[PDB]
Parts: structure tokens; C-alpha cells; sequence
């Protein structure tokens, strides 16, 4: 398999042990922008800019 | 000669000449970890890199 990388913003969660465990792409669809906007991986009932 | 030095987040290993004095524990103690300079007290880190 081959892919190409782009220039992306992503939010990486770390857990205790020290190892990335999750990611979101910001720029994938709204819900990801909103939970960059946010920084956390839930977000809540709302509307949010 | 134009010395261009470039530094980043990375093993320096280009540390011109300081001799190294033996580690010490739960004191404050300014310390010079391979140009990462400060000042605190240094404890065991259980943490997992
Ligand atoms: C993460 O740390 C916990 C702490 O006890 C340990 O049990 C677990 O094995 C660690 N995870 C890995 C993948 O080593």
C-alpha cells in the first residue's frame, strides 16, 4: 500500500503509559474541527463556532 | 566559514568541551543535561519512556 502524506493539523491523545492511543483529524469533517476547537475527544450537546 | 548552527528538538551530540560532575538527589541543584539548562531537585522518575 502506498499513500502520500498532506500538511494536517491532528490531536494526539496520550495516555499514562506514554503511548499515543487516539487521533483526530481536524480538518475531516465538523465534528472533528469542533473537537480540535474543543481539545477533548467528547463533546457535548451544543452548538459550537 | 560560515558555521550555521542548526538546534531543534533532537540529541544535540555536538557539545563542545564541559566535564561531567557526578549526579545528585533530592537537592536543588542546578543542572546542564546536554544543554538543557534549569534548576530543581532530581528524583527517580517512574515514568516509561
Ligand atoms: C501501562 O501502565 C500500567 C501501569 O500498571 C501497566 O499495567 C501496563 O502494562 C502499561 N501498558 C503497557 C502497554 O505496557
Amino acid at each position: 500500500y502506498v499513500g502520500y502524506l498532506q500538511p494536517r493539523t491532528f490531536l494526539l491523545k496520550y495516555n499514562e503509559n506514554g503511548t499515543i492511543t487516539d487521533a483526530v483529524d481536524c480538518a475531516l469533517d465538523p465534528l472533528s474541527e469542533t473537537k480540535c476547537t474543543l481539545k477533548s475527544f467528547t463533546v457535548e450537546k451544543g452548538i459550537y463556532q | 566559514v560560515v558555521l550555521s548552527f542548526e538546534l531543534l528538538h533532537a540529541p544535540a551530540t555536538v557539545c563542545g568541551p564541559k566535564k561531567s560532575t557526578n549526579l545528585v538527589k533530592n537537592k536543588c541543584v542546578n543542572f546542564n543535561f546536554n544543554g538543557l539548562t534549569g534548576t530543581g531537585v532530581l528524583t527517580e522518575s517512574n515514568k516509561k519512556f
